């Protein structure tokens, strides 16, 4: 009889999960791109910091 | 490549601040446009004269501690402690001045720009003021008199707290 | 109790991968954390490598 | 605070490591301890001789790829591609002796080590291709102004395509 009903309470919060494994995964991508960026600036940092060396030596 | 940086940066850099910016790096350009403003930039920086902790400590002078954060990726608290035991790329001048024109108000500017073959912001006319040779890191007279004229005694003897006695 | 059992299976594999996310997350951050520390030691040092590259003599 | 990333750099070299680390340094200590080899570097950050983009070419160079994604935080990749777009830190001499370094297999070195042994000037006989290389420098007999020894050592150990190589990397 309840056991149509048993199966929804069961769908509705396995959904909720899945939605926190999605969003989970969305916030996992700003930070990834955040990383990403960070590292290219510190490439970048690096470069110049490198080429400012060579600069001072050789004149 | 990394010039595009140094272009993100004018582009969001504020009106008065291109100014303000410009000062600091003695290539002063009154009331610039982007295309003049990343002009600039962008000669300082194929010379060598733009370093990364050049233009964080200008943008961190200029008030832009967003763009810090943001564009350079330092955190301005940290920067901020930093600069605090070092010896600043700016002159304790241009420190002053840059000081100066953050605490004119409208009235002051409104007023100076009129009491003044051209000027229309107070680096503008410390700009003139400094090719007319009156003004200079040598002696603040000039600008120590212009506070005078504005009811500026405060200031005026702020200026002369960070430089003579 | 068959429909049952294949989602309380199904529901646990996602929760499953919700913890290994979480953790991986936990760890990333610890490596963004270690770059920023890099990027504002990288800063210090070139920094002070120039003031200290001004200096004249005889 | 910084020192500490230099020391996880040198305890986590390798036994070999420490010589071409040191050798590329211009400051060589035949097979060192975590103990001789920190004071080393230490004492080249405490005078500003070694600049992380340096250090970060010497363990480029050491091949420790890993040591740069991990402690210095530059990816392999990108340190690659930028060290092929500019000049070395290091002299044309030294990136050759680190080439045939690398290059000499298991008989060549257990020969040269024999080979050698009774090194006029030397304090220790050698057990290293680099530990010969300073012994054979302490002596004037090496260097980049003149690398024939370093020839010599190597068409007797038969590695003639190496004599080609470093007759190519140096010229004539």
């Amino acid at each position: 009889q309840q056991h149509s009903v048993q199966v929804d309470q069961l769908r509705m919060q396995g959904q909720s999960v899945e939605a926190a494994l999605r969003m989970e995964r969305q916030a996992a991508s700003e930070e990834k791109r955040k990383l990403a960026q960070l590292q290219v600036a510190y490439h970048q940092l690096f470069q110049e910091y490198d080429n400012h060396i060579k600069s001072s030596v050789v004149g | 490549a990394t010039y595009e940086v140094l272009c993100e940066v004018a582009r969001k850099l504020g009106t008065d601040d291109r100014e303000v910016v410009l000062f600091l790096l003695n290539v002063f350009i009154p009331q610039p446009t982007l295309a003049q403003l990343i002009g600039a930039l962008r000669a300082l920086k194929e010379e060598g004269r733009l370093t990364f902790p050049l233009l964080a400590e200008c943008l961190f002078r200029a008030g832009r501690r967003d763009l810090l954060r943001d564009l350079l990726h330092l955190d301005p608290r940290f920067l901020e402690r930093h600069l605090a035991g070092t010896m600043s790329y700016f002159s304790p001048y241009q420190l002053t001045v840059l000081h100066v024109d953050g605490e004119l108000c409208a009235r002051d500017i409104r007023s100076l720009i009129f009491l003044s073959s051209t000027p229309q912001t107070f680096l503008h006319w410390v700009y003139c003021m400094e090719n007319l040779d009156l003004l200079g890191p040598t002696d603040v007279d000039a600008l120590m008199s212009m506070l005078r004229s504005l009811s500026r005694v405060d200031l005026q003897r702020q200026v002369q707290t960070l430089m003579g006695l």
